[PDB]
RNA sequence: UUACGGCGGU
RNA sequence: AGAACGAAAGUCGGAGGUUCGAAGACGAUCAGAUACCGUCGUAGUUCCGACCAUAAACGAUGCCGACUGGCGAUGCGGCGGCGUUAUUCCCAUGACCCGCCGGGCAGCUUCCGGGAAACCAAAGUCUUUGGGUUCCGGGGGGAGUAUGGUUGCAAAGCUGAAAC
């Protein structure tokens, strides 16, 4: 009764680097869960991460560098358009200058600008600051 | 706590209308039995006939008589 | 103390061997469980050496990098540890506060009991907390010399040593204070330091003048 | 308000704990809640001692015991004084007052 | 009814810090002394001064009361600072440990720099106090 | 008046007025 | 704080904590700075120079000061190495 | 206890833990050769046996099930393979 | 052992 | 939606009937006692069968999942250890001693955090607001009333307003 393993995921780290620690331990790893962090490695709010491969599903421990405040996660995915996409910003951003909703497309998991660099909508997956 | 995922739609939209009828302003404007009782019946004025003219007491802080009549 | 200068010279050793200074409590704290080696069959939590060694020299530093040498406030509460805050603080030049510590010497500036100082050296984190919880407010970094039971809240550069016995309580400020002016010129890192350990150690009940003069009948007549 | 963290009563994992009887009103009490007292008092009353050791068919007789254990209701443990008002913060231990026997 | 005031105890302790060596255990020479070098406003708080002052001369005589005072004072710089010993209680040269605590000191090769001659612990684990009231 | 014993006055007043329209049917 | 057109437009900039990488406030009066004075090579005395390191208040009253700067001085080549 | 390296455990830290809850996760359980006094039959029993184990040559008994761990029921040969 | 009430507004 | 179990009192029938004892009679106590207190005692408390389906039915806290401090223990399994003790004059298994592992009942501490605070290691991970899902609340009365339906032999249960 994991309804959602994306939603775990981000919640453990949130509690961690709140916490004031330098690494966790997701223990069911997923392909759209390694595609959010390196979503988030590459804007360079956590470091580096390493899959621990098992033969069931596998574990990730993740290098937190301590410069996050919140990662969380949207759980219904709603549905969001290019002309929605705004009114999702300042509804759970912080401000203008930093900070991404990142979402699932058919071109890939990618930001918020990202999608609208290329111009397409998708579904949300979750929020980091 | 609540439903959230997408698709509960029917279940968000049927508890919201039956639980709009348990306060006071959308109940006695959406039932009937609230503006067939009211005598000006849907109404800001009425004209009616003096039947006794009757002086009622004011409440305890106050010790006074209020005017009034029986329209 | 990463150097060869400051190893840790085997000599001394065996005065932390001769005054307890490795033996804890039955209950250790889960924030010292780095600076410990194993308990014993007896239940005792024996420390490792040069565990207390590395942080000793770190304490050291600390206190050098003070420019003012009457800045370090140097506080003790236990009778163990009273003798040994006061001639710490004559020989390395401090400010000592004994017996009773007054609640707000720091927090307070009015009264003629104010003081302000930048680094504060405690004997003991559970039995003389009252100087921790409060040198918190004048962002003022803090040193114990702690034992396994002893909680960690406000100490920075915590010693793992021991503060029950009156031997090594003496002992580990007599170590500190050498060490601390050794990091300054006056000894010279070759002969031992003319001051004995001994010379902080806590007082013997009122039998003391009764016992010499019993050994003394061909120095005083 | 809740008073106190268990209420009144050590009773953790169970539903219901046998009801037993207080001892001077005859009221019927929780087993858990009732202030027991197990009184070992020696059945010669100590001042009346050196009068039946002196008219005893021996010289050295160990003298029985009179084992009671009292219980009661919290309602006649407060008036008769067993258990005594405690302040706020004074409440919360479970240590019961030392022994003072001489 | 005897018990005295703040201000008398207060302005006889400031006396005996203060006048500790012109003073005695008579009282009808501290009330002179105090008379001459203490403005007392009337006679009854002055004689009255002078008692508690004269129960202090003979409890501060048979020790150290709060006594800042110079000579039991100075007398306690030769209980701190004198009692060097000429032989110390560090060094005795033989000095006992237990077969773990050598262990320690085996990964630090000090284990035969030193001499160190070893006891064993008697081997019961009988620790951790028993438990409950009884 | 306790809301035990208020529950009893209208038990006992709501079988008074069941039964009185049991009568004039 | 570099705004579009390349200048500072800021008070000051804040101290931020080297154990736990989060701001020290305004009046986050528990967090300490202090000096770690290293000695010279050959024999072992304060040359001078030292090591400046800050603990927020939130990491200090947590009660991990120790293991902070016993972290952050292994770093530094201070300590055993081992 | 923030930088705990929890990639890299300790194998007395990994060795006291569940069999589940690891770094990687691996069974405490083994296969031991079994020789009877008597025999030229090596016997392959899992450690944590639960049948009442008979030979082939000797078909004696050889192990007792029991809640955990297997109990050899005479003082007979033990190795624990691979 | 018994010990029941205290007009309204301020 | 639909069902199964459901303290006590209660209802129907058959056994039983010691104690206790609503109703009731009597003695006290009081201004009055239809109460407390005392003597007595019916129905009932006990068993068998069928019902009734509610309680401060309470941790006044739905269930499932993860994550976030420490500590002393305890209950049950499992593993590993010095030694003490049992037929044991050896053993295997027990009793204790020292640990670890999972599950449970809780406790003690803490600026984890939250809260209107009492307090809570959950009531924390919440304007930095979204893990899944069921039930339900919307000022105080009227009122769990009136009325319709439905269940029950009955008592009543369930659903359940409004004028004011
Ligand atoms: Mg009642
Ligand atoms: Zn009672």
């Amino acid at each position: 009764v994991r309804m959602n393993v994306l939603a775990d995921a981000l919640k453990s780290i949130n509690n961690a680097e709140k916490r004031g620690k330098r690494q966790v331990l997701i223990r069911p790893c997923s392909k759209v869960i390694v595609r959010f962090l390196t979503v988030m490695m590459k804007h360079g709010y956590i470091g580096e991460f390493e899959i621990i491969d098992d033969h069931r599903a596998g574990k990730i421990v993740v290098n937190l560098t301590g410069r996050l405040n919140k990662c969380g996660v949207i759980s219904p995915r709603f549905d969001v358009q290019l002309k929605d996409l705004e009114k999702w910003q300042n509804n759970l951003l912080p401000s203008r200058q930093f900070g991404f909703i990142v979402l699932t497309t058919s071109a890939g998991i990618m930001d918020h600008e990202e999608a609208r660099r290329k111009h397409t909508g998708g579904k949300i997956l979750g929020f980091f600051f | 706590g609540k439903c959230r995922g997408l698709r509960t739609a029917r279940k968000l939209r049927s508890h919201r209308r039956d639980q709009k009828w348990h306060d006071k302003q959308y109940k006695k404007a959406h039932l009937g039995t609230a503006l067939k009782a009211n005598p000006f019946g849907g109404a800001s004025h009425a004209k009616g006939i003096v039947l006794e003219k009757v002086g009622v007491e004011a409440k305890q802080p106050n010790s006074a008589i209020r005017k009034c009549v029986r329209v | 103390g990463a150097l060869d200068v400051l190893q840790m010279k085997e000599e001394d050793v065996l005065k932390f061997l001769a005054a307890g200074t490795h033996l804890g409590g039955t209950n250790l704290d889960f924030q010292m469980e780095q600076y410990i080696y194993k308990r014993k069959s007896d239940g005792i939590y024996i420390i490792n050496l040069k565990r207390t060694w590395e942080k000793l020299l770190l304490a050291a530093r600390a206190i050098v990098a003070i420019e003012n040498p009457a800045d370090v406030s140097v506080i003790s509460s236990r009778n163990t540890g009273q003798r040994a805050v006061l001639k710490f603080a004559a020989a390395t030049g401090a400010t000592p506060i004994a017996g009773r510590f007054t609640p707000g010497t720091f927090t307070n500036q009015i009264q003629a009991a104010f003081r302000e100082p930048r680094l504060l050296v405690v004997t003991d984190p559970r039995a003389d907390h009252q100087p921790l919880t409060e040198a918190s407010y004048v962002n003022l970094p803090t040193i114990a010399l702690c034992n396994t039971d002893s909680p960690l809240r406000y100490v920075d550069i915590a010693i793992p040593c021991n503060n029950k016995g009156a031997h090594s309580v003496g002992l580990m400020w007599w170590m500190l204070a050498r060490e601390v002016l050794r990091m300054r010129g006056t000894i010279s890192r070759e002969h031992p330091w003319e001051v004995m350990p001994d010379l902080y150690f806590y007082r013997d009940p009122e039998e003391i003048e009764k016992e010499e003069q019993a050994a003394a009948e061909k120095a005083v007549t | 308000t809740k008073k106190r963290r268990n209420n009144g009563r050590a009773k953790k994992g169970r539903g219901h704990v046998q009801p037993i009887r207080c001892t001077n009103c005859a009221r019927c009490v929780p087993k858990d809640k009732a202030i027991k007292k197990f009184v070992i008092r020696n059945i010669v009353e100590a001042a009346a001692v050196r009068d039946i050791s002196e008219a005893s068919v021996f010289d050295a007789y160990v003298l029985p015991k009179l084992y009671v254990k009292l219980h009661y209701c919290v309602s006649c443990a407060i008036h008769s004084k067993v258990v005594r008002n405690r302040s706020r913060e004074a409440r919360k231990d479970r240590t019961p007052p030392p022994r003072f026997r001489p | 009814g005897r018990v005295r005031t703040k201000t008398v105890k207060k302005a006889a302790r400031v006396i005996i810090e203060k006048y500790y060596t012109r003073l005695g255990n008579d009282f009808h020479t501290n009330k002179r002394v105090c008379e001459e070098i203490a403005i007392i406003p009337s006679k009854k708080l002055r004689n009255k001064i002078a008692g508690y002052v004269t129960h202090l001369m003979k409890r501060i005589q048979r020790g150290p009361v709060r006594g800042i005072s110079i000579k039991l004072q100075e007398e306690e710089r030769e209980r701190r600072d004198n009692y060097v010993p000429e032989v110390s209680a560090l060094d005795q040269e033989i000095i006992e440990v237990d077969p773990d605590t050598k262990e320690m000191l085996k990964l630090l090769d000090f284990g035969s720099l030193s001499n160190l001659q070893v006891t064993q612990p008697t081997v019961g684990m009988n620790f951790k106090t028993p438990r409950g009231p009884v | 008046m306790r809301a035990k014993w208020r529950k009893k006055r209208m038990r006992r007043l709501k079988r008074k007025r069941r039964k009185m329209r049991q009568r004039s049917k | 704080m570099q705004n579009d057109a390349g200048e500072f437009v800021d008070l000051y900039v804040p101290r931020k904590c080297s154990a736990s990488n989060r701001i020290i406030g305004a009046k986050d009066h528990a967090s300490i700075q202090m000096n770690v004075a290293e000695v010279d090579k050959v024999t072992g005395r304060f040359n001078g120079q030292f090591k400046t390191y800050a603990i927020c208040g939130a990491i200090r009253r947590m009660g991990e000061s120790d293991d902070s700067i016993l972290r952050l001085a292994k770093a530094d080549g201070i300590v055993s190495k081992n | 206890p923030l930088a705990k390296d929890l990639l890299h455990p300790s194998p007395e830290e990994e060795k006291r833990k569940h069999k589940k809850k690891r770094l990687v996760q691996s069974p405490n359980s083994y296969f031991m050769d079994v020789k009877c006094p008597g025999c030229y039959k090596i016997t392959t029993v899992f450690s944590h046996a639960q049948t009442v184990v008979l030979c082939v040559g000797c078909s004696t008994v050889l192990c007792q099930p029991t809640g955990g761990k297997a109990r050899l029921t005479e003082g007979c040969s033990f190795r624990r393979k691979q």
